[PDB]
Order: structure tokens, then C-alpha cells, then sequence
């Protein structure tokens, strides 16, 4: 009950729902086939916020995938778990953005989105009470940078109400793939900070320092980074499917965690993290687990969280616990580290708990940090993107269909007024 | 008190080898070795009319 | 609530058992794909000259 | 549903195409007489219906010889017999001839066969078109191709593989004239031109390959494994995928700029080749070091403005970004100052196939780049200054003359190539 | 080419000797030890 | 509870505590993979001062392991009992410092202490109650002797009422391996003086001596030195856990060994010791152990001490003994060498007795005495050091990278202005 | 992960290079082929480089201009050992012109020879540093070390280089011009190499004749008494020990003053098989053997200067305590004196690898060994002999055309000569007391 509709757009996007819809099929125990075998009697008292029923005894997924080039769709309906995909809701083009933010927000995607949008309304409108969405994408491919946000104004143009989540993908500049990435990143964000009622960063190099550095594999590949960012994604929602002694969902959240309606841009972090080699060692427990989501390292995004202060935090545990510890040590933390934490806000630790682990695991914690340090992120970006511009290079592409550098102006404008007046309650005081 | 860069020097195993055999590079392509087979095979003759 | 302490270290010892013959067999099959690859050179040498 | 058509004009165009379809067929497994002893040829071939297939290519030539060996050659079934344009009377490097008398002639045929050939593609994503610069005939046809192409069918790319005479060797006396005036007509008309002039790839194979006597076969093989490994890509699958739009979105800063310069590597002999380990980190360093460069410029006389590489085999992203940290780190290796990151990485799984009788060896990790530099000034200018050198008497001017073209259009050519010297001179410096 | 030829030639040693540098060469007492604590012995049930 | 934590640096550092964590394992009867297999209660109670509880039942030691060269805890790894270490504790760089202070202290080590000071801080502020902290270290090394006394001061300024001590080999010159041992050993002491609330002094040249007039064996080894300073430093702490008829901890041993803020350079001897040829002919009692204990040659420093005067003594008795000769023992030679006791400090010996004897001895002593015979140390090592400086040899090396000779010129004064303060109470009289 | 690259220069460089390779090989347990027989890790990795599945490629350069030496190595029983390119030859010989080896020819070899040692230094990360060889009495050796040791130290920087270079004997030599191109070369490689090591030909001669009982020696068992000398310099990288010493850990004992880097070797024992079982060959006697002046693997005498410092690695299974034991009777004896500014001399390593003997060789097994490195103050004997020829020379203006016309210009000489003296004052101003 109270469910959401998954949909995804762009490779990265359609990268992340093959692993995520696969993790969360072994949560609730069904095969690829969509028959259920699980064990529990839980694992399907709530399985509806998820997944339609259909004749015979199957379910199918609520996820619309939508992309421009149909490569990736034919790759991914091959792989494992492929057929739970209901085929209708595939949507694909046939000719592609080629990384143009203006190819893939203006030419093409307005006769494109009909169908989609035809699609989602059908599934908003089949659910008993729709909850909210959530969009995976990432803001260095054209296609899914644009299409990704559009969406996001058509669909909050109709439900001014419901929740909106977005997993957005972010480019650094130690791992750049694509010359053109500050450009639509820029436009992106713009339209992103607009309409999203939440966006958690990504970004592959502290996906890959955490990679590295504690699992301690030597070979790192796509599809263990979309298994740790599908298990993150799988945490926090968790406690919307299963009981616990504090539930708490996405509008929880929400109230929870955004002080003021601008400031909606996160970080997430899981714990635990371990060497297959080192996992004898170590033992599982609450402080153990707290200091570990805690670290700098273990954070999802390339921000150095100790170079600001944050202004709240909230952590959702997994496993059979009691709250004493929890909240102690919530406690213990706040009061050790008092100079990173803004003091005009005081308690300001959300604790969230749920009775069911993950599958293979006995404690789990994901954890959701908004702090000032993501104004780091923005501001190199800046600096690339008005180095680029100042040059007038690569703009040509962009200007040939209708869009006009008075648009990039507005642009960076509005992202470094969004860093000043981010950094304007850094330093405020009581 | 410890950020990301800075913390990968750390020695673990042998899968340092990915990330640090051009720790001092010993510059690179600076040096030109065009047409420099000139030692191993033989030259062509060049002769006056 | 000793018991299940003293059940969980058969079940962590014969995991990472498990996990160190993964480690070997990578090394090994490796070898073998290297292995193949240069006796091919071999036969490709015997066609060149 | 991803396709692209090929074009082949001129003696060395027609020699290149057969190199490139006899590596095309072995990677693909088709037979000589095109029969097949899920659908990943479909970029390069159609089906017939029944039994074997048929190029997506078409051959032009003024003089029968070419097309004749090839229609005489093991490739007789192959190829569809009315799409090899033969001709009667050579325009004898004569780019006049090529490009004003009979040209016009040719290319009403030649464009009912790309209109034919257009008419069963459904997703057409471009054209490659392949012609020594240095022949009247190709440089002249070429010219006349891409000027109707363009308006025929406007927005669809075009990339141009192009031969240009070296800085000092070169076969005829006539080249430098028929070259400016080719570059001229393909400045505002080609999307993407590749540099490939003969005296680097002769180095090349001198040195790596030790053959101390290859000929234009060895060329053509090392050109067909260079287009192989740019348009795997769209036929094979990979970690990730790059098309040929995804050139004029990352290689070309201003519409002008679109001459770039390739590479390959590894290139060995087999007598030394897994005699070292050819990991990615040697075999990307040999590709930016100066000596692998298949044009015969030094790019440390200039800055970088954009490299897009392409990997396929068993390559690891983690060794492709390790090895780009250690470069940006590298000092001999100046980018542009409007330009932080200018890489452009494609990965894919099919590791190189090798044709039989061949010189190159197998490896699993096989890179090719397309390199866009500020040194390409160089043989510009020199051809200029040879261009102006037997200009300044009038040399050869009356044969040019006599056929029909007026005197004046050297005069725009040459201003032409100054605007381009000058447009590369000024994006050359720092802010 | 006379003097320098390919010749045939064929860790333990090492590992021992290595072990025996770090091994005791002097142990320490018989143990007639057992534990017990002071305080215990004096303070018994009595009947 | 009141637990403490060892860090070692440096590879003498790491030979000395690969032996320490051997014996203290074999005396709490825990096997190389961590399993308890003891046959009393009493050695299970006080586990938690120098070991961990981890999940599958194990105990992992509390030490930090810290170098700039891989190959040494490579090598200790290999060998016995090398499996209870944590491989997370591992921190060491790649270049090392080849012997030199400047090196070690400056410009290598300051950027590495990062993470040692990080997993210091992991180690102390997880344990419930902190009682002190224990670094073993030789300053004839430069990366050691610069290293190690510099994360004392930092972590001397963090936790400025815990207690301190050191475990210092420091280079006499009859058995010297390396030329430039004068200046790194001044440059270091002068850090540790002002620092180290304990500092015991450990001599190569002692134990030599030892190993060839007490045990009489043919070829001592640096196993057998190992085992030396291993007992000794097990005697000291014995009494912290197990229960004994007088309690005594480093706090009170420091409360009654130091009579002024900087006079806190000791020397230790262990008793008995006798070649296992004579083993059946001794007589285990106490006025042999006190004989053993005031004998000159069991001492493991070379300074005699009959050419001064005893300050303070203190005695730790192991095993069941009565305090009837203890005490009569100790007045006994208290007034046998009245002139060897400066005699303003009347009743200048400190007694404890714990009844659990190590393994294999009846009764056992440790013993540490502060006198004014280590001043001929300072002034060897000092005399060496000006003969170096004077013709400023081997000095470049220093000064190429930021320190100057007025630090070594300070460094000389203060240790000669030490050693007339320490000489000064010597000849005192009331 | 730690590793270091050689390169050999000339033709005594190369004959040297060659026979260090066979021993390493054998010591490695590595077949002449390479690759690996029949079927402990990482002991290779200090000189080799693995090729990911089989034989092993030698961190080694080899140069030469005259190509017949090359030619013989590339014909050779190790012809699938070497890279097959990096054995690099030219054309024309320098013969024994300095100005031909360092302004002429050599300008047009250095580029590709520096290209290569890219190539092979990018694959290593822990590099210890270089070592290099060459004979000083020879044109190209000279010059192609001068200018080498020039391009890297701007190209590199700190990294450190050790020269194991051979001067001509006091008055057994080969050649006529030698001492020009010594003198020349010693004054470029001064404020170049880190260290530079005696390796004159005489001193070995006489070992050879006295202990190993060869009448008749050449220039093969030199070349193996260089190579032994190596591998015990170089054992405790590539092996564990009880005080592992590091290439670093060189520059910072063994030079007290930056001008003053050059060193004198001794090797103990030497002994041949039917007299080696009869003796116990203790560590005093082999330490013994080791400071006595006639064992001087360069012949200089001790007696009459002073030492400034001894750096001492021993192989085998020697105690520490018998190492410091025989250290003090060394210090007891009087006939050795140390300067007064320093008490302490002794640097001491321990490794436990006994040297393995080449069959066919003349050396045995011995399970005990001890390379000693000593610095001095008298080594300025043989610049003073060294100076007095090279100015009976220059007084006439002997041979200076050859020079001149090479573009070497006249007054170059001068220079020369006068860091000579230089370093003469320097050795005499260290020498005397405070
Ligand atoms: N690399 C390469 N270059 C070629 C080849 N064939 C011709 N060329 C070059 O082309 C230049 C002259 O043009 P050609 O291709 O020979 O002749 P064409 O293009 O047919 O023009 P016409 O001679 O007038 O018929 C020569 O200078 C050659 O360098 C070839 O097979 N490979
Ligand atoms: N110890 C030793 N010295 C050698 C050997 N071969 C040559 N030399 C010395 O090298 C000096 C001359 O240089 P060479 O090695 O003969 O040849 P080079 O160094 O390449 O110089 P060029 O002769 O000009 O080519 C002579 O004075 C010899 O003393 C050798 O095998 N062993
Ligand atoms: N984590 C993750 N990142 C990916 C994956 N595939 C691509 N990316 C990243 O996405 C970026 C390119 O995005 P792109 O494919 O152009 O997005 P699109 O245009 O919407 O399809 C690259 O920098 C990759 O690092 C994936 O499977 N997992
Ligand atoms: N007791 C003992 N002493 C050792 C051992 N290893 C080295 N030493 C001492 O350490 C001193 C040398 O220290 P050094 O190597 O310079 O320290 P570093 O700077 O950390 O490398 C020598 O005088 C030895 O007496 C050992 O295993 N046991
Ligand atoms: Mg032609
Ligand atoms: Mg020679």
C-alpha cells in the first residue's frame, strides 16, 4: 500500500533499474520467472508497492523504461530477470541525443515524451493511492540529463502533491568520460532544483575509492557499482515495505530533512562494508556500525563532509535491535562532535529502525547526510563550466535548435546564487 | 582527521601495481625516435652523378 | 545465546574457505588463457618464417 | 536497424575499400562468394532473402584497370556488378578534368546508385568516403560528391579519410595544386577529415613490424584495421558504446576546426610480441608518444585540443582511467587552457581479428585514437609555401586553364588556406 | 662462446634458519604452576 | 576497565612487540587463531586489557602497528602467532627514511601520521576506560627515533592526563651498527624529555652481556634479547591483571618513582635468570631474588650503578610469598648499602606482590630503580654528538630539507642543561 | 615492488654485464632461455620483469658503438633472454676519443638509449635507483657515462646512481691516450654519480694470482669477481635478513661530505675448492681477510691515510654478536687507524642467502662471505699519479688535435685539471685533525 511507480531513462539510469529491480526480486523471493518462492509470510503482505498482480499467479514490475537508442533495452531484456518486464512500457527512439542537452530537452523529446507520459498516467492512475515517483539518471549523458528533467516538470506539472525522488548521477572531474559533461550538468541542475523534492548525489570516483579501499577487490566492475547504489536505494525504503519499531517513510524524510525548500540535495552512505578476507574479524555492532556509516570515506559522494557542517543526518537500521544503543550513541556522536554540527538546530538525527535484515546480512544501516559540503561539487563544476564558456567553444551544437546562450547565463546564474545562498547558513550563528 | 586523496598511499597488497608504477614517470614522449632505424637495418646508397 | 555465538564461526570459516578457492582459480584459469595465447605466437612464427 | 554506406573513389580509394572488405568478411565470417556456412552484419551488409549478402559500398573510377581486377579478382560474387562504376579516359591527375569536364557526366549515375542504395537503408547514420588526395580524379570526384551530398540530403555525416602527399616524398609533381584546391572544396562541406599521408606509415612499419620491404598492401591493411576499430562499436557490444554522431559532439570545438590525426597500437611483429606483457598502460603510452602517429607531425610543437580513444578486448575501465591520471599528470602533454578534460573513452568487448597472410599479431588489447591538436599548422603551411613556390612563375597553370575553370580560383584557395592558418593561430593561444 | 654456456644447476634452509633466529634457545622454568587465588585459599566453607 | 593500548613503530619496534604479544598470549593460554583454551577462570577476567572481542568468539590484540617500510611486518606476518594481528591496524608507507631523524620527522612522517593518528584514536576511544598508553621504540634509528616521539607529543597534547610510557633502546657506542646514531638519538631525546612521563632505558650492549655472564649460553640471539625485554615488560603490568595481596598500577608507580617533573628516565631488571645447567642447584627464595635484584651485572643498562646513588626502588614480586621477608628483606639491604641511598628521601623503596607467577617460574621479579647513574649515558652520547658536530659531518643531509643547526645547537643545550639539573640532587644534602 | 635498473656501457661494461647476468639467472634459478624450468615469490622482481605467463625480461641496457660484442650477445646461447631491441648498437667506434664520445657520434645514440630507459623505468614504481658500467681508459665508455650521467640527473633529479667504473692501473696499461679521457670523465661524473666505486685491474690480478692460484688469469674471471661483488652488494633486496640494508641507505653513511663519493671494495674469502674444506673459515678470519691491505680490491694502501668509513655486508649464516665481536678486535688493532671526528665508523648488514657458485668457475661453496665498501682518505694517491701523468702529457701539448678537431675546445683541460686539484685540497684538508 502506499506504493511507488519506478521509471528510468538514459544507459546509467537503465543500468541502475537492472540491478536494482534484480536485488530487490531477491528481498521478496521471486524467480525470474515471476512466481513467488520465498519463505516468509511477510515478504508478501506488502508486495503491492511494488509489484502488479496478474493472471496466473505472477507479478510484474511498475517501471517504465524509457531511451533513445534501443541497444541498451535489447541488452538489458536479455540479461537475468529481464522478462519480469512488462514489454508495453518499454519506450525507445530511434535516432538518440548524442549527448546534446538541447537534442534531448528540445527537438525530439517533446514528440517523444507523449507516449511515455500516455504510459505513466495509466500506471498513476491504475495504484489504489499513489505515494510518490522515483527517477535514476545521470547528469553527464544528454539524454538522460534532459529527458530525466522534463519528465520531472510534466509530472509535477500534474501531482503538485505527490513525493518526488531522483537518483541523480553526477560527473567529476577525476573520472570524465565526456568533454561536454558541464554543460548539461549545469542545465540539468537548474531545472532539477526547481521541481525535485529530493536528490541524492552519486559519483562513480566515491563509488570507486570506497570500492577500492574496503572491499579491497581487485577488479572493479559496473555491475558491483550498481549493486552497491541498488542496495542503498533499496535501504531507504525498506521500512515503508516491512514492520519495525519506528517506521518512517518518504514524506517522514522529507519533513525530516529540509529545513528550507531549496535545500533538498543529499548524500547517502552504506554500512556495513567489509573484505570477504576481513569479515571474520570484525564484529557487527551498533557502535561499530555508527562509526562506519560516519566516516568520510564510506560517503557516496566526492565531498569531503568534514570541510563543512551538517545540517541534519538521518540513519535507518536493519536487523532485530533495540533503540537504547541507538539513540545513545545518535547522543554520543552529536556531543563528541559538536563543531561540525550547526547549533542552531539542536538533535538533529533522524533514527529510523526495521526488524528485517537484508537478505545474507544480520545489520544493515543506510544513511542520508545534508551538510554543507556539497557546495564543493558545484563549485568546480562552475569553474569548468564558465572556463568552457568564456571561450564560446562547443556552443554552436547547443545554439543550432532554438536555445540561446541568455539561457546558459540564466543558468549560472541560478546554480551560484543556489551555492551563496547554500553557504549563507555555513557560517550563521545564534 | 584524514580526506580522501592523501589516504591511498597506505601500502596493502600487490594491487598497487594498477596505480602507482608511474608514480615518478620519468617524464615521456619528450624524447624523438623518428626514423631511427637507420642502426638496424643498412642505408640506401646516395651517390653523385 | 552461546550457542548460536559459537554456530556463526563454521559458517564464517567455511565462506572464507570458499572465497580463497575463488581467489586461486582466477590466477589459474588466467594462466592457462596466457599460456594458449603464446603458443599461438608460436605457430604464428612458424607461418611467418 | 544501424547502418552506414561506403564510398570509393580513385586508385588508392578502390585499394583501400578492397583492404577494408576483406577484414570486414573475415570478422563477420562471410565467405569469399558470400554465402554463410544474431544480426550484427547488418551495419555493413543486407540480406538477399536467401543465401548470401551484398556491401553496403560502392566503387567509382575513371579508368577501367581497377575496377576490372576487381571483377576479375576472388571477389566476383561479392559485390553487386552494377554498383562498380568504370569509366573510360583517366582525368591523369588533372583535377580540372575531375572536377569541370567529366565529372558531370559521372555524377548524375553516381547519385541514382546512392539514391538506390539510400532507398533500402532505413536508419542511415552517415557516410564514409575514402580518396587519395594527390590524383585529379579523386580529389575532383570527391569534390563533386560532397557538394551534392550535402544538399541532398543536409544534415546526415559524412566522415573523410583522406591521403594527403608527405612533406617531402611524394609521387607526382602536380599534387600540391589538385590538394589545395580539394582542401578548399571539403573545408565547409566534410564534417570530419582524417589525416593519412604515406611517409608516416611507412616509418611505422619500418620500425615496429620489421618488413624492410612492404608496399601499399601493408598500408591498406593497417588503414582497414584503423576503420575496423573506430566503427566496432556500432555492431558489437560493449561496457560502452560510441557513435559516429558522437564525433562531431567531443572533436570539433568550432565548426572550422575538423582535420584530426589518428593512431594505432599495439603494433608488433609477432617474433616479439607476447614476449612482454602489452598491458594498457604501454600500449596507451606508446599511443601518445610521437612516434606512433599516423600523420607525419610532432604534436609537441602545439597544444592538445581534444583525444577520443577507442579500446576493444578484454581492457579494464580502472586500467583506462589509472593510465589517464598518470597522462594528465605527464608533462610533455600540454592541453589547450580551455580544456581541463578532453578524453573521450569507448570500450567494447570483440577483440581485433587478423587477416590471413598478414603481418600484425593477435592481442587481446588493441587501442586507436583520433587525435585533434594545434600542430596540424604545419603541413598546411608547408604545403602552401610549395603552392606558392611554382605558383610565383605560372607552372603548369595552362593545362588547368584549358579546361574550362577560370583563373581567379587559386587566388580563393590560397586565401582560404591563410583564414585556416590564422583561425588555427589564434584558438592556439592562451586566454 | 667457449666460457659462457647454458649450464644446469637445481627456500627451507632459509625458512629454518630464519625461525631459529627468532626461536627462544632458553625457554624459562618447569612449570609446577598452578592457578590459584590468594584469597581464596584462606576464606573456605566451613561446617 | 583502566585497559591500555600498544603502539609500536619502526622495525625493532615491531621485533620487540612480535615477541611481547607471544608471551602475554601463551601466558593467558590463547592459541594463534584466537581461541581461548584455558584451563582456570583466572585467566579470562582481565582479557579485556590488552585484547578485543570480535564475532566467531576470537580476541584480537589492541596494537598498531606503524613503519615506512613494507617488508618487516610482511615478515612478522609469516611468522608465529602473526594471525592475531588486525590487518586494518597495518599502516606503514614505501619510501622509508633510511636512518634519518630529519627525514623521518619532517617530511615523510608528517604527511603519514594522518591515519596511524586516526587508528590511535579508533583504539583509545573505543575503550571504556583509558588508563595510559605504551610505544616501545630505538633511538638509533632516524624514521624510529623520529616517528615515534613525534606522534607522542601529538597525542601527549590530546590526552594530557593519561599515562605515558616508553620503552627506549638507545645506541651505546661499544656496540654501535651505524654512523649517524649521536645526532638522531639527541634530537629525539630532547622531544621525549619533555613528553614521556615514562621512559625506561634499554641497553643492546647489556643484554649482550647478560646472555654471555648469566645464562651463560654459547650464541644469544636477538630472540633472546626479545624474550628479555618481553618478561620485563610483562612484570611490570602482571600485577594489572591478576589480583595480588598488594595492588599496583602505573599510576601509583609513577606517583612513587618520580620525585621531580623531569627526572623520569629509569632502568629495569628482571630475576631470576640462570643458565639451565645451575637450574636444578637454585633455591627459589626471596633473599636470592633480592640478591639477584641489586646485582650490577643483572641490570640491562651499562651504567653501573655504584658509581651513584639510588633515588628511588621499586620492587614487583609475582607468585604466593609472605610479606614477612619482603619487608625484611628490603630494610635489610636498605641499611647494608646506606651510601649508595642519598639520604633525604629515608624509606626509598616501593614493594608490591601479586600471587600469579609467570609460566615456569615459582617467583619472579621485576624491578626499576631510579638513580643518578644514567647520567654517563647522556654524557657518552653527548661527547660522540659534539665530536659529529664540531666538524659539521654528515650534516647536509639534515639541513636539506628545513632543519637548521639551531635546533641541534638547542637540542645539545638541553640535554646538557638535563644532565647538570639531574646531577645537581646527587650530591644534595640535608 | 622495489626495484632498480643497470645499465652497461663499453665493451669492459658490457663483458661485465654479461657475466653478472649469468649469475643472477642462476642464482634466480631462471634457465638461459628465460623461462622458468620444471613447473617463495617476488625474488626476480628486484632485476626482472615478468612477461604474464613464462620466462622473465632482465631490467638491463647494453650500448655499444662498435657492434660486434652485440653481435656476439645476439648470437649467443642467452639470445631469447635479452629484449630483442634493447642491445643497441651504432656504427662507427669512438675509438678512444673522448671528444668523439661526448660531442660527435654519441649525440645520435643518447636519445634512443634515454627513449629506452623511459620504456623500461615506467614500468617500475618503488625504482631504487640506477647502476651503471663502464671502463674509464676507453673513448666511448667515457664519453657515453659523461653524457648519460648528465641527462639524468636534470631528467630525474634525487634519484641515486652508483658507478662501478675501472681505472687503469698505476703503470700496467692497455692504451696510450687513457689518462686525457680519465681525467675528463672523472671531472663530469664528480658532480654527477652519488657514488662511485675503485675497480683498477692490477688489485685483481694480484688477488687472482695469490689466492685463487691462477697463473694465467683474463679478463672472464675478473668479470666474475665483479659480479660476485654485486650480488653480495645487492642480496638484501632481493632477500630477507636480520639487518636489511637499502640502496638509499648508502649516501647517508658512507659520504660525509658531497664532493668526497668515491670508495674502495674488498671481497672475502677467496679460495678455491681443493683448498677451501680445509679450513673452518671463521668470520674473525674472514674479516680479517677483509681489512688486509693485499686483499684490496683496488691497489691502494690504507696505511697510509686514514679511514673515514666501512660499510660491511656479510652472507651466510654469521651472528651478529660475532660480527660486533670481531669489530672490536678490529678497533683494538693499532695498525688501522680512524679519523678523530669519528669514533664510530661501522655500518653492519646481515643477510642469509650464501653466495652461489657458478660451475665451471673457480670459486666453491662457502657458507660464510663478507663484502666490505670502505672510504678513505687514501685514495688521492692515484689522482695524484693520475695528475702527474696527465700533466707530462699537456706539458708538450701531446695529442691534442685529435681532441681539438672533434669540436672540443682547447681550453677544456684546464678545468679539468684544476677540480683536480680541488678535490686534491679538499682529501687533504678532511685528512688532518681538529
Ligand atoms: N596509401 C596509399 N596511397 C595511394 C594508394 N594509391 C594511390 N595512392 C596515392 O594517390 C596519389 C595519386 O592518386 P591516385 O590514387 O594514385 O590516382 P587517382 O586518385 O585515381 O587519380 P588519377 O591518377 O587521376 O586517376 C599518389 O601520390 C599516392 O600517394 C594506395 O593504394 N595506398
Ligand atoms: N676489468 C676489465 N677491463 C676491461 C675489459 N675490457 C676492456 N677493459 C678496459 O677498458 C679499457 C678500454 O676500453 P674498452 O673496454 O676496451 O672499450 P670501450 O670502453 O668500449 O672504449 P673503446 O675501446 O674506445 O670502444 C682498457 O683500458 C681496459 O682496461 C675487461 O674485460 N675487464
Ligand atoms: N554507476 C554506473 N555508471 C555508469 C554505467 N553506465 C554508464 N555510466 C556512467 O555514465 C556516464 C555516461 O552516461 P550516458 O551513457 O551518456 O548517459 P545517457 O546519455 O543518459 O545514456 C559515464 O561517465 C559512465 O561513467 C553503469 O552501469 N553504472
Ligand atoms: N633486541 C632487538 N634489537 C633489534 C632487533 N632488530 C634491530 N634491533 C636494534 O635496532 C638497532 C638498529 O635500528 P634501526 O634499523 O636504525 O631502526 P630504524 O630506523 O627503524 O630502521 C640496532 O642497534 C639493533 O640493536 C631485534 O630483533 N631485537
Ligand atoms: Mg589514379
Ligand atoms: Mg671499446
Amino acid at each position: 500500500m502506499r506504493e511507488i511507480v519506478h521509471i528510468q531513462g538514459g544507459q546509467c539510469g537503465n543500468q541502475i533499474g537492472a540491478k536494482f529491480w534484480e536485488v530487490i526480486s531477491d528481498e521478496h523471493g521471486i524467480d525470474p520467472t515471476g512466481t513467488y518462492h520465498g519463505d516468509s509470510d511477510l515478504q508478501l503482505e506488502r508486495i503491492n508497492v511494488y509489484y502488479n498482480e496478474a493472471t496466473g499467479g505472477r507479478y510484474v514490475p511498475r517501471a517504465i523504461l524509457m531511451d533513445l537508442e534501443p541497444g541498451t533495452m535489447d541488452s538489458v531484456r536479455a540479461g537475468p530477470f529481464g522478462q519480469l518486464f512488462r514489454p508495453d512500457n518499454f519506450v525507445f527512439g530511434q535516432t538518440g541525443a548524442g549527448n546534446n542537452w538541447a537534442k534531448g530537452h528540445y527537438t525530439e523529446g517533446a514528440e517523444l515524451i507523449d507516449s511515455v507520459l500516455d504510459v505513466v498516467r495509466k500506471e498513476a492512475e491504475g495504484c489504489d493511492c499513489l505515494q510518490g515517483f522515483q527517477i535514476t539518471h545521470s547528469l553527464g549523458g544528454g539524454t538522460g540529463s534532459g529527458m530525466g528533467t522534463l519528465l520531472i516538470s510534466k509530472v509535477r506539472e500534474e501531482y503538485p502533491d505527490r513525493i518526488m525522488e531522483t537518483f541523480s548521477v553526477v560527473p567529476s572531474p577525476k573520472v570524465s568520460d565526456t568533454v561536454v559533461e558541464p554543460y548539461n550538468a549545469t542545465l540539468s541542475v537548474h531545472q532539477l532544483v526547481e521541481n525535485a523534492d529530493e536528490c541524492m548525489v552519486i559519483d562513480n570516483e566515491a563509488l570507486y575509492d570506497i570500492c577500492f579501499r574496503t572491499l579491497k577487490l581487485t577488479t572493479p566492475t559496473y555491475g558491483d557499482l550498481n549493486h552497491l547504489v541498488s542496495a542503498a536505494m533499496s535501504g531507504v525504503t525498506c521500512c515503508l515495505r516491512f514492520p519495525g519499531q519506528l517506521n518512517s517513510d518518504l514524506r517522514k524524510l522529507a519533513v525530516n530533512l529540509i529545513p528550507f525548500p531549496r535545500l533538498h540535495f543529499f548524500m547517502i552512505g552504506f554500512a556495513p562494508l567489509t573484505s570477504r578476507g576481513s569479515q571474520q574479524y570484525r564484529a557487527l555492532t551498533v557502535p561499530e556500525l555508527t562509526q562506519q556509516m560516519f566516516d568520510a570515506k564510506n560517503m557516496m559522494c566526492a565531498a569531503d563532509p568534514r570541510h563543512g557542517r551538517y545540517l541534519t543526518a538521518s540513519a535507518l537500521f536493519r536487523g532485530r535491535m533495540s533503540t537504547k544503543e541507538v539513540d545513545e550513541q545518535m547522543l554520543n556522536v552529536q556531543n563528541k562532535n559538536s563543531s561540525y554540527f550547526v547549533e542552531w538546530i539542536p538533535n538533529n538525527i533522524k533514527s529510523s529502525i526495521c526488524d528485517i535484515p537484508p537478505k545474507g546480512l544480520k545489520m544493515a544501516v543506510t544513511f542520508v547526510g545534508n551538510s554543507t559540503a556539497i557546495q564543493e561539487m558545484f563549485k568546480r563544476v562552475a569553474e569548468q563550466f564558465t572556463a568552457m564558456f568564456r571561450r564560446k567553444a562547443f556552443l554552436h551544437w547547443y545554439t543550432g535548435e532554438g536555445m540561446d546562450e541568455m539561457e546558459f547565463t540564466e543558468a549560472e546564474s541560478n546554480m551560484n546564487d543556489l551555492v551563496s545562498e547554500y553557504q549563507q547558513y555555513q557560517d550563521a550563528t545564534a | 582527521t584524514a580526506d580522501r586523496n592523501k589516504q591511498a598511499k597506505v601500502f596493502q597488497n600487490k594491487e598497487l601495481a594498477k596505480t602507482n608504477f608511474a608514480g615518478k614517470s620519468s617524464p615521456g614522449p619528450a624524447y624523438d625516435v623518428r626514423d631511427t632505424d637507420y642502426f638496424t637495418y643498412q642505408k640506401a646508397p646516395k651517390w653523385k652523378i | 545465546e552461546k550457542e548460536q555465538k559459537e554456530l556463526e564461526k563454521d559458517i564464517l570459516t567455511k565462506a572464507v574457505a570458499a572465497y580463497e578457492q575463488e581467489v586461486e582459480r582466477k590466477k589459474k584459469e588466467l594462466y592457462l588463457t596466457n599460456k594458449q595465447h603464446q603458443s599461438s605466437l608460436i605457430g604464428q612464427m612458424h607461418d611467418k618464417d | 536497424m544501424r547502418e552506414v554506406i561506403s564510398i570509393h573513389v580513385g586508385q588508392g580509394g578502390i585499394q583501400v575499400g578492397n583492404a577494408c572488405w576483406e577484414l570486414f568478411c573475415l570478422e563477420h565470417g562471410i565467405q569469399p562468394d558470400g554465402q554463410m556456412p544474431d544480426d550484427a552484419f547488418n551495419t555493413f551488409f543486407s540480406e538477399t532473402g536467401a543465401g548470401k549478402h551484398v556491401p553496403r559500398a560502392v566503387f567509382l573510377d575513371l579508368e577501367p584497370t581497377v575496377i576490372d581486377e576487381v571483377r576479375t579478382g576472388t571477389y566476383r560474387q561479392l559485390f553487386h556488378p552494377e554498383q562498380l562504376i568504370s569509366g573510360k579516359e583517366d582525368a591523369a591527375n588533372n583535377f580540372a578534368r575531375g572536377h569541370y569536364t567529366i565529372g558531370k557526366e559521372i555524377v548524375d549515375l553516381c547519385l541514382d546508385r546512392i539514391r538506390k542504395l539510400a532507398d533500402n537503408c532505413t536508419g542511415l547514420q552517415g557516410f564514409l568516403v575514402f580518396n587519395s588526395v594527390g590524383g585529379g580524379t579523386g580529389s575532383g570526384l570527391g569534390s563533386l560528391l560532397l557538394e551534392r551530398l550535402s544538399v541532398d540530403y543536409g544534415k546526415k555525416s559524412k566522415l573523410g579519410f583522406t591521403i594527403y602527399p608527405s612533406p617531402q616524398v611524394s609521387t607526382a609533381v602536380v599534387e600540391p595544386y589538385n590538394s589545395i584546391l580539394s582542401t578548399h572544396s571539403l573545408l565547409e562541406h566534410t564534417d570530419v577529415a582524417v589525416m593519412l599521408d604515406n611517409e608516416a606509415i611507412y616509418d611505422i612499419c619500418r620500425r615496429n613490424l620489421d618488413i624492410e620491404r612492404p608496399t601499399y598492401t601493408n598500408l591498406n591493411r593497417l588503414i582497414a584495421q584503423v576503420i575496423s576499430s573506430l566503427t566496432a562499436s556500432l555492431r558489437f557490444d560493449g561496457a560502452l558504446n560510441v557513435d559516429i554522431t558522437e564525433f562531431q559532439t567531443n572533436l570539433v570545438p568550432y565548426p572550422r576546426i575538423h582535420f584530426m590525426l589518428s593512431s594505432y597500437a599495439p603494433i608488433i611483429s609477432a617474433e616479439k610480441a607476447y614476449h612482454e606483457q602489452l598491458s594498457v598502460a604501454e600500449i596507451t603510452n606508446s599511443a601518445f608518444e610521437p612516434a606512433n602517429m599516423m600523420a607525419k607531425c610532432d604534436p609537441r610543437h602545439g597544444k592538445y585540443m581534444a583525444c577520443s580513444m577507442m579500446y576493444r578486448g578484454d581492457v579494464v575501465p580502472k586500467d583506462v582511467n589509472a593510465s589517464i591520471a598518470t597522462i594528465k599528470t605527464k608533462r610533455t602533454i600540454q592541453f589547450v587552457d580551455w580544456c581541463p578534460t578532453g578524453f573521450k573513452v569507448g570500450i567494447n568487448y570483440q577483440p581485433p581479428t587478423v587477416v590471413p597472410g598478414g603481418d600484425l599479431a593477435k592481442v587481446m588489447r588493441a587501442v586507436c585514437m583520433i587525435s585533434n591538436s594545434t600542430a596540424i599548422a604545419e603541413v598546411f603551411s608547408r604545403l602552401d609555401h610549395k603552392f606558392d613556390l611554382m605558383y610565383a612563375k605560372r607552372a603548369f597553370v595552362h593545362w588547368y586553364v584549358g579546361e574550362g575553370m577560370e583563373e581567379g580560383e587559386f587566388s580563393e584557395a590560397r586565401e582560404d588556406l591563410a583564414a585556416l592558418e590564422k583561425d588555427y593561430e589564434e584558438v592556439g593561444i592562451e586566454t | 662462446a667457449k666460457t659462457y654456456q647454458g649450464k644446469q644447476m637445481f627456500p627451507e634452509k632459509i625458512k629454518a634458519l630464519s625461525k631459529d633466529l627468532r626461536a627462544e634457545h632458553f625457554k624459562l622454568g618447569n612449570d609446577p604452576q598452578s592457578y590459584t587465588s590468594e584469597a581464596a585459599a584462606k576464606f573456605k566453607e566451613f561446617d
